[PDB]
């Protein structure tokens, strides 16, 4: 098994740069062509650059020419990408992968991917507010309470209810990045409507990446 | 001829069982440009051939030298080839007084694109709409589909 | 244009090498020159055959 | 630089059914097209090295054939382990280029959403903005949208959207469509509405509220 | 209970031309599909009792045939007396049902409308409401709409419509459409417009005004 | 003599739009497609969009597909381009052009171009920094003074010395667009060194597009 | 999507000499290859509209021909008004692409730059940063570079470079190369130096200053 796996992700302010690296294991790197591939959220795989392990020869995609540099170190058994002049558009998960020689063969192995992002507002905790229930029950006799989680950074955020104890009936959405340079998402809990005044529904929003958390209590409103 | 065909739609005609006087046309000079390749402009009707062809088409003044045996050029390479193994005369008359119209002459249609270059002495009169792109032609024009 | 075949004892069945000979049996307007055994029979004497 | 396009963006096939995903290059790449299977949060798994060469360790379910400049990949008897976004890759000419990603669903019963319209709460308005939220819950097929209206005007550019994951047994999912007005703009409008449409919904669902309600 | 679908919604034919109108039962009704001819102000006339059973008193011009389930109704030489909405009826299974009705146009000249935008008047505004009125005059084909805008946003649901009859020589007709705002809502917007589109118009015609004008 | 004339240039905020127009002069558009071609600062030409004047068929460059819309009108003998959802990278001079059919022919008719800029920092005057001279002279007995012109917007900018009187010995660098959303350039005056303490060297930076002007005096200092 | 490549990036020819540019499409575009001439501040002028045809109004000096796949693009007798950046264009399909641009020099006398150092001034340092500037003035040919050292070590990642236009008579030009340090980084260093080289310089020029000087 041939492997090369990435690390070194993180945030780059606009106009800045970041160095990514991968550790190789289980093979003679010679004869292989090492490649970096970019995956923007919601997108497929864009090849960025390649280096031939036995020659030092390189190739680049037009979108990174004059910006990114690819290299490798066979004494360290690692691979690198120096990415300069970064923009919001360069937010992506960056991957290492390998194929052979100079083309004609697809990639044999892929890493899992490390996120590199660009934002004007790199360190924020959440601001969480409740969603009042509908005044009337829906099919099944249920109703739901909820919350919106706004303006936090970076992602991932884990959202659940009852201060982490409630997963039943919980419907959460993935976060998306807003114009504020910060992330946002939403969630609700759908139960028989009488349970909304019995059970505890505290929006448990956990942000290990920003070292914080918020517990926002959500209650039914008269209506 | 009162009228010629386009180059691509080359009008081919064969001479046999008769005599044409090539040196007479050269000296009367009713055409303005006379160039001959492998043959003489004069005393040519003294040379014996069994299949003489005289074909008609329209070109620009800067193209007269290109349509000729052994010659190359955009017109010679793409719309009417004349190989080194053939000999003959290229005789050109300026027809501006009969053929030129303000807005262009729509009786003569010039070929720009073919999937391959047109062959030696090949005639092709097709107006089939040209396929330039990835979306197939439906018998109508459109982007990357044109006469 | 060509890459060495990765023929190894560690390969799966679809990757292992095989010695392949492809037969083609051609009939031309000419006397045949190659037959398999014709399955000759016993010779019979004193009978119409 | 040779680009390739995949089709469909999403396919519906239940366990045991057949999946068909195609990928065509704009320029010949010979047959040098690889395929990958990507689970969210994971490395793409190699499926195919080239059009005629399936990767060892990949089940026989994955098979395909070249047709002119195109290539079709199918899963003959789709299993739970095969539900992922599929990608194609051409490696003939650098840069190496991939397709867009094709999702596979489990061809479940089509149904209208349970729709909850959530007027901005009193606590939400303390933020200085009014976030009006409409959620479409537990419905199917995968492609859906809400046309948000303010005083019956089509409202756009102040909206936000997010779509969640599908249920592992029923393929249903929820859709989130919200509108953010400043509190000051919210106060100037009276009628809010969620016009719900989707590919399998023959009877659009409309929910509404007046400003000041719940 | 077998419902049936008719198409086209309208057909364009001149006097002397052919008219083709079809009806498709969702279930077999044998051949028991009848047809009617209706003029405004009159009962539908019975044309046909069943697919091949014509009513005496009905012009010989009326005939038809079936292909699989569907029945096709035709008029071989359309006369002025035949410009009517045509309906299908099935008498096989109860409830008895009818189709939707297909209109016939006289197939004349296509023309863009003269677009008249009439900002709410001072007198109309005494009602406490505001009605922005736009009339599309003398145009053809039959299908046309006004894309109403408030502060240049396209608005949908606050409009009202009524349509007049077609001219016997030109096939043209006029379209009436309005927007209703309370006077108080009218006063809160600055720009109003009538964007006119229709099936024969390659270049939408837009008329507009500022609040308080005319 | 046949020429095309562009109009409708101007400034777009990111995510915004601009509509361009061009009129033909000296010839009939029918029989030709109308095309738009772009040249971003620092780049060569890239084609953007085009329509057949006698057919109505359209197609667009991959870089603008789904974003740009075009039209043409032979009774007016004019054409248009609707450019929506623009970004700073789309700053360019846009040119109008015409060619036979739907392709295969070059731009038989061509215009002069109009500048379209897109920016997050839409209206800015310059910041000009002086450059102190060298402590030693160079070959020819010369010395030089200069300036750096930064963060102004929009372009064009004209730069000269001695408050517009000095062009002799003047070397002005072209302006380029910076990550700040603003433009920058620089310049010098190289003369026999004794002239640096005699003549006036004010970096004259003229910005008609932003309605401003800066006069920045540069003089020799001990070095 | 068909891309175009040109070579050389620049050519040296005096007035009356010949200029040859080679351009090719990555895929055949047949005979449809054009040529443009660009001067700073102006739109490129069309010279050739197709490989096969010179554009009306263009001097006979401009011509070309095809061989195999390539287009030989040329100026037979170069004039002062022909010193421009030229572009080669394919117009067979969309997108219509162009090459990189080929520049033309007029074969002037080769000479060393006047190297001037403009170390951070007291005024510039008020920004809280330090900018060390080396300008190479009035030199020829077009190819040149500036390297920087800090404390006699090559410094990289902390520098910028800009290039000016060539002189209309002598084709000379200048370079601007700088180092950016925060004032805090500037203060940790003792020696700064500019190393200047170009294609025609047999004797590299090195200039230096101490931190805090000038």
């Amino acid at each position: 098994e041939v492997q090369l796996v990435e690390s070194g992700g993180g945030l780059v302010q606009p106009g800045g740069s970041l160095r990514l690296s991968c550790a190789a294991s289980g093979f003679d790197l010679g004869g292989y062509s090492m490649h970096w591939v970019r995956q923007a959220p919601g997108k497929g795989l864009e090849w960025v650059a390649g280096i031939y392990a036995s020659g030092g020869a390189t190739a680049y995609a037009d979108s990174v020419k004059g910006r990114f540099t690819i290299s490798a170190d066979t004494s360290k058994n690692t691979a690198y990408l120096q990415m300069n002049s970064l923009r919001a558009e360069d937010t992506a998960v960056y991957y290492c992968a390998r194929s052979y020689y100079y083309g004609g063969f697809g990639m044999d192995y892929w890493g899992q991917g490390t996120l590199v992002t660009v934002s004007s507002a790199s360190t924020k905790g959440p601001s969480v507010f409740p969603l009042a229930p509908s005044s009337k029950s829906t099919s099944g006799g249920t109703a739901a309470l909820g919350c919106l989680v706004k303006d936090y950074f970076p992602e991932p955020v884990t959202v659940s209810w009852n201060s982490g104890a409630l997963t039943s009936g919980v419907h959460t959405f993935p976060a998306v990045l807003q114009s504020s340079g910060l992330y946002s998402l939403s969630s609700v809990v759908t139960v028989p409507s009488s349970s909304l005044g019995t059970q505890t529904y505290i929006c448990n929003v956990n942000h290990k990446p920003s070292n914080t958390k918020v517990d926002k209590k959500v209650e039914p409103k008269s209506c | 001829a009162t009228r010629f065909a386009s180059v691509y739609a080359w009008n081919r005609k064969r001479i046999s069982n008769c005599v044409a006087d090539y040196s007479v046309l050269y000296n009367s000079a009713s055409f303005s440009t006379f160039k001959c390749y492998g043959v003489s402009p004069t005393k040519l009707n003294d040379l014996c051939f069994t299949n003489v062809y005289a074909d008609s088409f329209v070109i620009r003044g800067d193209e007269v030298r290109q349509i000729a045996p052994g010659q190359t050029g955009k017109i010679a390479d793409y719309n009417y080839k004349l190989p080194d193994d053939f000999t003959g005369c290229v005789i050109a008359w300026n027809s501006n007084n009969l053929d030129s119209k303000v807005g262009g002459n729509y009786n003569y249609l010039y070929r720009l694109f073919r999937k391959s270059n047109l062959k030696p002495f090949e005639r092709d009169i097709s107006t089939e709409i040209y396929q330039a792109g990835s979306t197939p032609c439906n018998g109508v024009e459109g982007f990357n589909c044109y006469f | 244009p060509l890459q060495s075949y990765g023929f190894q004892p560690t390969n799966g069945v679809g990757y292992q090498p095989y010695r392949v000979v492809v037969l083609s049996f051609e009939l031309l307007h000419a006397p045949a020159t190659v037959c398999g055994p014709k399955k000759s029979t016993n010779l019979v004497k004193n009978k119409c055959v | 630089d040779i680009q390739m396009t995949q089709s469909p963006s999403s396919l519906s096939a239940s366990v045991g059914d057949r999946v068909t995903i195609t990928c065509r290059a704009s320029q010949s790449v010979s047959s040098a097209v690889a395929w990958y299977q990507q689970k969210p949060g994971k490395a793409p798994k190699l499926l195919i090295y080239s059009a005629s060469d399936l990767y060892s360790g990949v089940p026989s379910r994955f098979s395909g054939s070249r047709s002119g400049t195109d290539f079709t990949l199918t899963i003959s008897s789709l299993q739970p382990e095969d539900f992922a976004t599929y990608y194609c890759q051409q490696s003939h000419t650098y840069p190496i280029t991939f397709g867009q990603g094709t999702k596979v669903e489990i061809k479940r019963t089509v149904a209208a959403p349970s729709v909850f319209i959530f007027p901005p709460s009193d606590e939400q308005l303390k933020s200085g903005t009014a976030s009006v939220v409409c959620l479409l819950n537990n419905f199917y097929p995968r492609e859906a949208k809400v046309q948000w209206k303010v005083d019956n005007a089509l409202q756009s550019g102040n909206s936000q959207e997010s779509v969640t994951e599908q249920d592992s047994k029923d393929s249903t999912y929820s859709l989130s469509s919200t509108l953010t007005l400043s509190k000051a703009d919210y106060e100037k409008h009276k009628v809010y509405a969620c016009e719900v449409t989707h590919q399998g919904l023959s009877s659009p669902v409309t929910k509404s509220f007046n400003r000041g309600e719940c």
